[PDB]
């Protein structure tokens, strides 16, 4: 494996940090959280989303020709 | 009581004759495994505040160990202090 000391040069970064005993763990969940996930399901949905609602669409109109097609059917049969 | 403490674990430098026999655990593990090339105790005063530590000077591989026994030993002091390392600091 590969160990803290040996993975790659680095300089010049500074990076300043608190205790946690010092920080909320929580701070603005919803002020800021709720905000954050409609950002990032608008960043999403244009992918994600449109492939389902093709299975969806497929998965309703399927079952229906099903249905009508074999059993409710027994369409005419007239003399 | 604080500097008492300081002292037992001391300071060292690469420059220290005999190193494998010092009192202080921390600076004779330091001078026989290597961890180090400097470290030192301190106990900055302010008024109401300030810094008591220590600093230390070391190789880009052995920072883990300096902190793993520089904390071992303040723990130990803490919880598990002897009388004749008392009398030395």
């Amino acid at each position: 494996g590969r160990q803290f000391g040996h993975l790659t040069r680095v300089r010049h970064v500074i990076t300043y940090s608190l205790s946690p005993f010092e920080q909320r763990a929580f701070p603005h969940y919803f002020s800021k959280g709720i905000p954050n996930v409609l950002r990032r399901t608008r960043a999403c949905i244009l992918r994600v989303a449109p492939p389902f609602v093709a299975f969806y669409l497929v998965y309703t109109w399927g079952t229906q020709e099903f249905e009508k097609s074999k059993r409710k059917n027994p369409a005419a049969y007239e003399n | 009581a604080l500097q008492v403490a300081n002292a037992i674990i001391g300071h060292y430098d690469c420059t220290y004759g005999g190193g494998a026999h010092l009192s202080s655990p921390l600076a004779s593990i330091a001078a026989t495994n290597k961890l180090c090339q400097s470290f030192q105790t301190f106990n900055i005063c302010y008024a109401d505040t300030g810094l008591l530590g220590a600093h230390f000077v070391c190789d880009h591989m052995s920072i883990d160990d300096m902190m793993f026994v520089l904390q071992g030993q303040w723990m130990r002091l803490c919880t598990s202090a002897t009388e004749s390392e008392v009398l030395r600091g």
